[PDB]
């Protein structure tokens, strides 16, 4: 239950080559934006176990991101190490998990931020 | 004395309205949309509603040779008529509602899931060959809100100068006219801001009226509708 | 005893609701401060269907009603008064926020939003912000008030003028239009922006103490419907 | 069926905001110009049992009354079945109810969930229907989470006594008119959003004198249930 | 910590004139700080129950979330230390309240000195 | 001489819009708070603090400057009567605590008293 301590270690393990990152968050908006959907509807279900309706909707965020796998070298081993795919099997079962898997994703977009400048 | 104009809009656009910090501030940009916080959705808030209707009629409904208009308290007396001032002490007589997103279980059917898209957009500006990054957000245009207003007249008296400011039903077509050149342009104009974007436009569908209280004359509030139906 | 008769129910929010009462917060709703809830006072209950009821049964037949205490006999026998005052009959329960847990498990956090604004001034169009807090628009309340025999204590001469029940359900429809603009009218400030369009829901009456007969009580609930 | 003085416990609490006030008291700070009635050396809030006697002399004078429909225009007017409780001139009687007096008991608990000044400024306005124009006011009242303790007397037959039946039904009336008060307005600004008090733990007892054992917890049944 | 906040006033950028933070880029740490130690009042209890363990573990996220903004908030944490003792937190209720009178005594000062002017 | 200095500094803020800009409506936080703790200052029998009572003198120290920045002309009337220097100074005993509770008092009465203040 801890995992957000996970993402202060876990972001290091990027493969920063340049001395800059390589996974910056400009990439992401096709993934940590998706997931904020499914989310503002899975607290709104006074329901612990799910529905079928609701076990089925999270699969179409796991194939994105074996999509963005496929696509881009970083986020696969943005996945393998925090082990995303990994979370996302025994996701079907019940929400808890669910939570607090968003739970862990929002904690990786912060010490990637914590070190990115961010100018507008 | 209660007459509610029942209504539906819907967008055919991207609309940006109201950003700010952002209330959940995870998944989204720098530049944020406005949404219902118990739930998330897209809503859109009566004040640039309002905002917008008294800022679109400094044009027609004056400034005809170089007045400003400078701030809209200097509004025309059929404006404060309608929406009120520190001027006259007056309620207003057109009450806004907050709308939020109703088709959420119909905008899934219909191929649409995000519910908001980045646009990403460019800045190209030419100082040392670059192409400026910057990615406001949209919203889905087969979205649809819900729509209503109340129109309300003290007949007795609104004020205190007179012991009779009332309207009867003479004046109310004046302000169904200024209803009709109030929602015209916004017709084909953006509902949000950040202009010369293509943004914001609606068209209201069934823009009807229901009396709330009272007995009314069965004539008016139907032709009354006619200024209603032509934007 | 012909004793006082409680009328229970619910006022839901449908959008937000500002009862202003003066972090850098500027214009909050008004903190219950034990718990730090929103609570929704009597008083904004009670001098806003004042403006609502003596504006319905007066100011359409040309009344100018230019003071609080010149409205007529069917206001000011519930609302109370000092000239005349058979009794005050409406007493107003203050409420809190009922559900803070539905509130918090279904996921919302913070319990009230920082809404912000904007000025234009169209002599330069430059941008002055402005931030109204207001309730969570699914906040629901309890709402509750009591009705009473309303035996007259009388300045005027009419002493011992006890209310039957002919004057008693003439007042359930001054609940209902009290409440049925209300539905349709305003709560808070930020006048005619569209805060606080309310939703009251689950209106019963019930006589908590007193020798009501069984076949008026639910008529008075019959006009409570009618809203 | 000796002596007896029936102690009564218990704990009322405000559930809403309470504002009985005091006139010209001595707080001396500024829009306390409405306080409440306070304590003079500790300076926290209380309740005399004059109000908590002056409501339920009121409230119930016309529950026994205004069924019996004469209106009860005096405190002497009301029947005996009241003021053979609450005290007339017309028999000289002393009561037979010491309302006592009750200040703030849980200031602790008051301090423990952070409630900080006591008192709380419940603000208030006042709307002219032709001008439209708010005319503010600063009305103070007690916080709504405070607690204060309960007590009343009852003294026994003296005078050639009452019997059993007139100590049963006697405080039956006042547990009856007990509730009436937790559904009515206590403090000042009544039918307004404010006095609203919560009663519980209402038991009798035997704090002195030779209290029987039937006729006591017949008076443990109504003021134990309201 | 009530001394520290006049000193970490000493370390922010003012150089050009004018100053970096607002309450409004604060202004959603507020929305959950208040809304957090008002919930700790009630806590009869001394160790924290479970329900507010991961809300002072939600605001962890945000803040240095929000430390990821321009760098008027880039100076502001670290002169404060507000994260070096927010992991401190999980356990008792005491020192999360002096958490959050610490910066309820910053946020009363670092707009807080002459805004109108902004100096 | 506190007692009465506090009238050349009640003279001495300036309203040249006919109405004094400091309400007296604009301290119903600090002197509703102010209250409670001289209710429970005089009550203590020793001479040095209660160990629970130290930190509600600093507790109060910062709604004076959160206060302080809240507005303008309390953002000039309370270092010019110096309220943070006599708070600075206070943490021993009550000894300048039941100064200040007073010095309050002779400013709240003071500001009552130059104005016209219907009531």
């Amino acid at each position: 239950d801890d995992y957000v301590k996970q993402a202060e270690q876990v972001i290091r393990g990027l493969p920063k080559k340049n001395g800059d990152f390589e996974l910056t968050t400009t990439q992401l908006r096709v993934l940590l934006s998706l997931t904020a959907q499914l989310f503002d509807e899975a607290q709104l279900s006074s329901d612990q176990n799910l529905s079928p309706a609701l076990r089925d909707k999270v699969q179409y965020l796991r194939v994105r991101f074996v999509y963005q796998a496929g696509r881009e070298k970083a986020v696969r081993v943005f996945v393998e190490r925090a082990g995303l795919l990994d979370e996302l099997a025994q996701i079907g079962d019940s929400r808890d998990r669910l939570l607090k898997f968003c739970h862990y994703m929002e904690a990786l977009v912060a010490y990637k931020k914590f070190l990115d400048p961010k100018e507008t | 004395a209660k007459i509610e104009i029942t209504g539906t809009i819907t967008v055919v656009t991207g609309l940006h309205i109201g950003a700010g910090d952002g209330f959940s501030a995870i998944g989204a940009v720098d530049k944020p949309v406005v949404r219902d916080p118990l739930t998330k959705w897209p809503m859109i808030p009566g004040t640039s509603l309002k905002g917008k209707v008294r800022t679109l009629l400094s044009r027609q409904y004056g400034a005809d040779t170089e007045t400003f208009y400078r701030k809209p308290n200097d509004d025309p007396a059929q404006i404060r008529r309608l929406f009120g001032d520190t001027k006259e002490y007056k309620t207003g007589r057109l009450v806004f509602r907050d709308t939020k997103l109703t088709n959420k279980d119909d905008l899934e059917a219909r191929g649409a899931k995000t519910l908001t898209e980045v646009k990403f957009e460019n800045a190209i500006n030419r100082v040392t060959a670059k192409a400026n990054p910057r990615q406001m957000e949209r919203v889905i245009p087969g979205s649809e809100f819900a729509f209503s207003l109340v129109y309300e007249v003290s007949f007795g008296t609104p004020d205190e100068e007179q012991k009779a400011s009332l309207p009867s039903s003479d004046e109310i077509i004046e302000d169904f006219n200024a209803i009709a050149r109030g929602l015209k342009l916004l017709e084909l104009d953006y509902l949000g801001g950040s202009g010369t974007r293509g943004y914001g436009q609606v068209k209201f569908s069934d823009l009807k009226a229901r009396a709330a209280v009272g007995t009314l004359d069965r004539s008016l509030l139907e032709m009354l509708n006619h200024e209603l139906a032509a934007v």
